[PDB]
């Protein structure tokens, strides 16, 4: 299947890596991201806890509203991780990193 | 002529149906296969289209169209059932409350 | 219906599509008609609005 | 184009005469394990019971109930008589010996399969008999139910050989016959077969005893006759496919030279009458579902077997780039 | 009348509280959901007072 | 203890528990094993 | 490859999320062991936490949206009109599901598919306004359509309920049918489905005396389908009856989020194809049509349903004589019109299912509101006059712009009829006002007080309400890039 | 002594971390 | 001539479905419709379509129709009305759709009329694209899930869409 | 080619001639169940399932691993679908 990742508008960056794999991606997670990650995936179960409590469910839907998050909070991280190897989003320690290594 | 008479073909369906919502005000499941008959007329104008034109994008949108009017028969008879179920009847003058 | 209203409603609207057929060789026969007419009306209106811009 | 009249004709007479000697063989296997003799009187061996019982039933007066659908419960024996012999046309007997080589056969086969069930359900309202209605919808739920698991087969089948040929789907068995490796698929596949044809363990219809009247209660004479004649030569049919698409059709069954010396229509027979033997066999063998019993096994069951395998054998085939 | 009102005045906390969630819990209902789940809810016993005391 | 748990649901449920295994072998392979002999092939 | 999923990264969360929604409902609403519990308020609050984490994803990555656009040319499109239109749309279901809590409890409403059916109605709104091609425009169209159908008879024992939803089916497969003709012809005569390509054909050449009649019936035709989904007189019927006997959560749904999303199409349809003329006066006469048909028909409505469903049909005329333009002006208008209507609807659709826990049905039942409860008839007269555009609530700014067209394209016709519908439109919405102030009845309705979602939703629309045209540089400065971004 | 609910807990815990996570992601933004 | 003929079934067939008196009449004329129009794909060449018709249409819609109207007992009384007196609104509405649409295409793709001279001599026959040709089947199938996928994704969403709808608004569990 | 359909159609005339002549010699000497539109149903969700899988297999060795998980997309979503069928008791008809 014959691909494209040229974007429209272009990266505004320096470009670190055009398409960048999917575990350099996952390896490039800063402190930020983490923490964009851990707080989504914090609300999203206590929304679980809390609108769990009347159905008598809490536990269930806390489970369920931290695997909505989860995969939130992950696909929120790599959004932005990936965005800043193509130089979509300012990337100073990304080209920081790419300048030395 | 061969495009003008099977374009006439699904003509003449698609007329068929509108004919059938204007001869049929107290039978409304007439009405729905009436919207079904325009339907089948709308894919096989795609249909021939795609022949006429040498071009594919007639058959994948005749085979979409075709899920969606699944889906449309499907769901259009779950509400008549729950219309006859409520009422007892199918009659025209059972659904006509909401007014104004 | 009987079957054979069912046969004489088909032999009916096989002589319609026929009818059909004549007509759309008619349709084709006059295309140069059309084309002429279309001539006369579109340069009128040429002639027309270059003599309305010569004031 | 003029001797092809003769060629449907050469396909059409012999399988009705091989329905008529089905119902025999039938009879006469039941009866031998049931320590019986079965029919042994009309004619040597009983060969002429077909011919007495077919002259009887066109000898019989027609009823023809006092109905406002006079002409759908006439045409309802027609409708699914017709269904069962034009699916013949695209099957392959032998190399190049078929009457219609389909390159989209599979999808005919599936298309008739579904057209099947009209003749059921006409002849259950258009009887006047709300014990004919209900036994006719349940049986037309049937025959649905287990439409979908034979569907689902059939693209397991087709995603090994690449093409709805139904030539093609038996050339691509030469080396192996798809029902080794596939044998699950082939045992799902003979149950579906049952439960399509309304066969025991499925007959609902033949429950009568059991308060369930069936669809053709109210028929008598010939169109009774067509109903039976449709059924049986489906019978036949589901036996040719199980032949066609998991035994190789007329390959021999192994690729030796003193195999090659007997034709491919004897192969091809010789598996079909296999079939029928297992059919009869089933018959003689079990006692029957229920009605909701067997709906939960199309469903429960034979769906999510059939959808995993489609799964699994196109996966294995992509993984590893065996595909045609 | 004495018996009901004696029954509800010595009640505990705890059984206050079993039956305040109780009441709240059969206080509306979705008969319509309920036969689509093909169940049906049930007042519990200790929200229903004795014919002796109703209206008719 | 979630190890029993699914002894039970294969001794009730076993034509699930057998479609489950079937269907996710055949998904298993293209997503696993096909990656893996490219890559081998690639070497 | 995963990279050029991130352009459908919103999409694929809201999916997802619903998804695991579905099963986590329909596992534990089966349970014996939790007593069967009603899961629609869980399941709500969930859905509305997968809204607005679909937002985020969706406005933190405005760039990544048109990554790989070559490879994602022929599904859809995405760019900044896309993106604000988006958001809206986003921002508009969120709105709509905090406000069903009540409903949920208090009416024992348990159905938890209601949540999972609006949430596929937001994936197919969202894939609606990125729509770049006649058939993924109509798949879009006939995925929200369905679930419209199904959640306008979920009262499935309701006479109301159950006949909104049959006249709805029947009348919304009819104009589905008539447009997809419409797109079969377009097809036929010009070979393409693509908006790209159809730009390309159509442009230099209108009406060349030598027209394409199959072009030009298919136009006829899509423009047909979309003014029924616009509720546009003479195909607007549908609309007053299945907003009166759906239940009013999902009339509420239906008066906002699909506007936005059909007027996305409508634009990157027409103001970017090129038929022209004929197309303007389509809605020239569709618009003018609606404000006198719609404020004839409030002013005759006794029930504040109806009366809202015939105030947005008149909203409706207002908003597409800013298409009728074709000017840049006339889009940025047509987008700021919508935003305000959608908040004041909003604003109007809080109060209704606020009082919807007395069963209010009639405007009479209003009467003495001032007197039980003076600050929720204060905010309900601030609706009423910013629906009759007051200045300076923020209703005048859309009014305004009626005016400005019509004295900018030349058209006084249309002017003497803006003034008169919105004399009469006033007169019927300070009806309500008098109602609730200035009547004295025997018998009084006391209204339970509403919960904090809907108090706090009233609050900020209220405010947004009366102070918006102190601060309104960012709309009009977001609505002309929208207009902008339209064609570059 | 103790607090027994263990789903409560691990709320808690959640709520916490949202907290705190927020608060990082301000101070880090 | 055979479209003459295959139009004209059509059209018979279709009035029956408008006309019927009784409604399992309908959807049994509507079956005979689909047949015909399974007919022309197959004169068009396009097998795969004329056998999904058969499939979809009359094997599963059609049916689904059919258990419907014939347990719903329709009596003719709730259904009946004389249509003689829309004679003349049939009349104007249709022919103003019969000249209107009947000849859209003629402007555009003018027919070539059969002269008295054999022009299938100057059929020019290409043998690159015989070498091997391709299915509809597979010319479909190259497109469907590759090039076209998110559209055939968003059909499957439509058809879960149904399958909810049904439970929703029917099931009534023992 | 088309051609093959011809022997089709002369052999559904002649199988009418002989039902007809069968059948003609012999004439010379109100309670809605709702488990019947669920199994209608799901018959026609999955008969879509079975046309959308034709295409598929016969063109699975040119649409490669694409095809095959977008493929395995669409049976995901049909089977999340069944899935709810299943536990809302639509498979159960006792
Ligand atoms: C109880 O099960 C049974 C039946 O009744 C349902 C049968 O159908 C039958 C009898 C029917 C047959 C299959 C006989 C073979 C079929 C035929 C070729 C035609 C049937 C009738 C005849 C033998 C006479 C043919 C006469 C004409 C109609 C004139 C045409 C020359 C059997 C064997 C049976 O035992």
């Amino acid at each position: 299947m014959n691909t494209d990742i040229t974007a429209l508008e272009k990266a505004q960056y320096p470009v670190v890596d055009r398409n960048p794999a999917f575990t350099k991606v996952v390896g490039n997670f800063s402190t930020l991201d983490y923490l964009r990650f851990s707080t989504i995936t914090g609300i999203s179960v206590t929304v679980g806890y809390l609108s769990g409590i009347k159905p008598g469910i809490k536990g269930p839907s806390m489970v369920t509203g931290g695997l909505i998050g989860l995969m939130g909070g992950f696909m929120y991280a790599y959004q932005n991780s990936a965005g800043r190897l193509m130089g979509f989003f300012p990337n100073d320690g990304e080209v920081a990193s790419y300048q030395k290594r | 002529m061969d495009l003008i008479k099977y374009f006439t073909f699904s003509m003449i369906i698609f007329i068929l149906g509108i004919w059938g919502i204007l001869l049929n005000r107290r039978n409304i499941l007439i009405m729905l296969m009436s919207i079904e008959l325009m339907l089948l007329a709308v894919n096989l104008n795609f249909l021939v289209f795609s022949v006429s034109l040498d071009d594919m994008m007639g058959q994948v949108f005749a085979l979409l169209v075709l899920t969606v009017a699944a889906a449309e028969s499907a769901i259009g008879l779950a509400i008549f059932v729950i219309t006859f179920r409520v009422r007892g009847t199918i009659a025209v003058e059972f659904i006509n409350s909401i007014q104004g | 219906v009987k079957v054979l209203t069912y046969f004489g409603m088909t032999l009916a609207a096989f002589a319609f599509w026929q009818s059909m057929d004549k007509v759309h060789v008619w349709i084709a026969l006059h295309q140069d008609e059309k084309q002429e007419r279309m001539e006369k009306e579109a340069e009128v209106r040429r002639v027309r609005a270059e003599l309305l811009r010569k004031a | 184009y003029i001797a092809v009249p003769a060629e449907i004709l050469g396909i059409i007479l012999p399988l009705l005469l091989g329905v008529a000697f089905l119902v025999l063989a039938e009879r006469k296997v039941m009866a031998f394990v049931q320590r019986r003799k079965g029919p042994d009187v009309v004619g040597s061996f009983g060969l002429l019971q077909p011919l007495a019982d077919g002259l009887k039933l066109i000898l019989k007066e027609p009823i023809s109930p006092s109905s406002a659908n006079f002409f759908l419960f006439r045409m309802a024996p027609v409708a699914t008589f017709m269904l069962s012999l034009v699916a013949w046309a695209v099957v392959p007997f032998d190399y190049g010996m078929v009457l219609s080589d389909l390159n989209i056969g599979l999808l005919y086969l599936f298309a008739i399969s579904s057209l099947g069930v009209y003749g059921i359900i006409i002849a259950g309202r258009s009887s006047n008999s709300k014990y004919a209605f209900l036994g006719a919808l349940r049986s037309a739920a049937q025959m649905v139910s287990y439409e979908v698991s034979i569907g689902l087969i059939l693209i397991t089948v087709l995603i090994c050989v690449g093409s709805c040929n139904l030539s093609e789907i038996v050339m691509a068995q030469k080396q192996i016959w798809f029902g080794i490796p596939l044998f699950p698929v082939l045992v799902m596949f003979f149950i579906s077969c049952l439960a399509e044809t309304n066969r025991a363990p499925f007959d609902l219809p033949e429950a009568e005893a059991e308060l369930v009247a069936g669809y053709n209660v109210e028929y008598s004479s010939m169109g009774f006759a067509l109903f039976f004649l449709g059924e049986y030569a489906n019978m036949i049919l589901m036996s040719g496919l199980c032949t066609l698409f998991f035994l190789g059709g007329w390959l021999p069954i192994l690729d030796l030279p003193i195999f090659k010396k007997i034709p491919g229509s004897i192969w091809f027979s010789i598996k079909v009458l296999f079939f029928l033997f297992l059919y009869i066999w089933v018959r003689a063998a079990f006692p029957r579902y229920r009605y909701d019993q067997l709906m939960g096994l199309g469903w429960k069951v034979f769906l999510p077997l059939s959808l995993a395998w489609v799964v699994s054998v196109s996966g294995l085939l992509v993984t590893f780039q065996w595909l045609p | 009348l004495a018996q009901i009102h004696a029954s509800e005045n010595s009640k505990s906390f705890e059984q206050i509280e079993v039956e305040r969630a109780l009441r709240k819990k059969y206080a509306r209902k979705d008969e319509d959901y309920d036969s689509m789940l093909g169940i049906t809810r049930e007042t519990p016993p200790e929200l229903i007072l004795p014919d002796n005391v109703l209206p008719g | 203890p979630v190890m029993e748990k699914l002894r039970m649901f294969v001794a009730q449920e076993p034509v699930v528990a057998a479609s489950c295994l079937i269907g996710g072998v055949g998904l298993f392979l293209p997503a696993v094993v096909r990656p893996i002999l490219d890559s081998l092939e690639a070497s | 490859m995963f990279n050029l999923f991130l352009a459908v990264f919103p999409e694929i969360f809201i999916i997802n999320a619903t998804f695991i929604l579905l099963i986590h409902g329909v596992v534990f609403s089966t349970s014996k062991k939790y007593d069967y519990p009603p899961l629609a308020s869980n399941v709500g609050w969930l859905g509305l936490l997968s809204v607005l984490i679909t937002l985020l994803l969706l406005a933190a990555g405005a760039p990544l949206l048109t990554i790989a656009h070559l490879f994602w040319n022929n599904l859809f499109r995405r760019d900044n009109f896309t993106y604000f239109c988006q958001i809206f749309l986003l921002l508009s279901t969120a709105g709509t599901i905090s406000m069903c809590f009540d409903f949920f409890d208090q009416e024992r409403f348990d159905a938890f598919e209601f949540i999972v059916l609006i949430l596929l109605s937001t994936c197919g709104m969202l894939f609606m306004i990125s729509a770049y091609d006649l058939i993924a425009m109509y798949l879009a169209i006939e995925l929200q359509s369905l679930c419209f159908y199904v959640i306008a008879a979920s009262k499935r024992k309701s006479e109301f309920s159950t006949e909104a939803g049959l006249k709805y089916l029947i009348l919304g497969a009819f104009s589905s049918g008539i447009l997809l003709f419409g797109c079969s012809m377009i097809y036929g005569s010009t070979g393409a489905t693509h908006f790209d390509q159809l730009a390309k054909i159509l442009t230099g050449y209108e009406i060349t005396g030598a027209r394409s009649s199959g072009i030009f019936m298919g136009i006829l035709f899509i423009a047909v389908g979309f003014l029924f989904k616009i509720t546009a007189v003479p195909f607007h019927m549908w609309a007053p009856d299945i907003y009166e006997g759906s239940p009013t959560p999902v009339t509420a749904f239906l008066s906002i989020a699909p506007k936005i999303s059909i007027f996305a199409n409508i634009l990157r349809v027409f103001i970017y194809g090129s038929y022209g003329a004929t197309l303007q006066q389509i809605f020239f006469f569709c618009s003018i049509a609606s404000m006198i048909l719609g404020a004839l028909a409030a002013m005759a409505q006794t029930k504040v349903k109806r009366l809202l469903a015939y105030s947005s049909i008149g909203h409706v005329g207002y908003i597409c004589i800013g298409f009728s333009c074709g000017t840049i002006e006339g889009i940025q208008s047509l987008l700021i019109g919508i935003f305000i209507y959608a908040l004041m609807t909003m604003d109007a659709f809080a109060i209704v299912l606020a009082l919807r826990q007395t069963r209010v049905k009639y405007i009479a039942d209003l009467g003495a509101l001032a007197k039980t409860n003076p600050i929720l008839a204060i905010t309900f007269s601030i609706t009423m006059f910013s629906y009759a555009g007051i200045p300076p609530l923020a209703g005048f700014c859309s009014k305004f712009y009626l005016f400005f067209a019509a004295l900018g394209c030349g058209a006084y016709f249309l002017a003497l009829v803006g003034v008169v519908t919105s004399v009469i439109g006033c007169f019927y919405y300070i009806r309500l006002v008098k109602r609730m102030f200035f009547d004295t009845p025997r018998t009084w309705i006391l209204y339970e007080p509403m919960d904090r979602n809907k108090s706090l939703l009233l609050a900020m629309t209220s405010f947004f309400i009366t102070l918006f045209l102190l601060y309104p540089s960012p709309l009009f400065s977001v609505t002309h890039q929208m207009a902008l971004s339209l064609y570059l | 002594k103790v607090s027994e609910d263990k789903n409560r807990n691990y709320a808690v815990v959640a709520g916490v971390v949202a907290i705190v996570g927020s608060i990082g992601w301000y101070l880090k933004a | 001539m055979i479209l003459s003929v295959l139009s004209s079934l059509a059209l018979v067939s279709g009035l029956m479905v408008v006309r019927a008196k009784n409604p399992v009449h309908s959807v049994l004329f509507f079956i005979l419709v689909f047949c015909d129009t399974s007919g022309l794909l197959l004169l068009l060449g396009l097998d795969f379509f004329a056998m999904i018709f058969l499939v979809v249409y009359i094997g599963a819609i059609a049916v689904l129709f059919l258990f419907v109207v014939m347990m719903f007992h329709i009596q003719i009384a709730e259904i009946h009305e004389e249509v003689l007196r829309y004679l003349p609104v049939s009349g104007i509405i249709g022919l103003i759709f019969w000249w209107e649409m009947f000849f859209i295409l003629d402007n555009e793709s003018i027919p070539l009329l059969p002269t008295q001279r054999n022009t299938t001599s100057l059929r020019y026959t290409v043998y690159a694209g015989k070498v091997r040709s391709w299915t509809n089947l597979e010319t479909l199938g190259n497109l469907l899930y590759t090039y076209y996928f998110v559209w055939f994704l968003v059909s499957s969403l439509i058809l879960l869409v149904a399958m909810i709808g049904a439970i929703v608004l029917t099931m009534h569990r023992t | 080619m088309m051609l093959e359909f011809a022997p089709i159609f002369i052999y559904l005339v002649i199988s009418l001639l002989v039902s007809l002549i069968l059948l003609g010699v012999p004439f010379l000497f109100s309670r809605f169940d709702i488990r019947f539109y669920l199994v209608s149903i799901l018959f026609l969700i999955f008969d879509l399932e079975v046309t959308f899988f034709f295409p598929w297999a016969v063109s699975l060795n040119k649409i490669d691993l694409f095809g095959f998980w977008s493929m395995m997309a669409f049976l995901f979503i049909l089977t999340i679908g069944f899935l709810y069928e299943w536990k809302r008791g639509a498979l159960d008809w006792e």
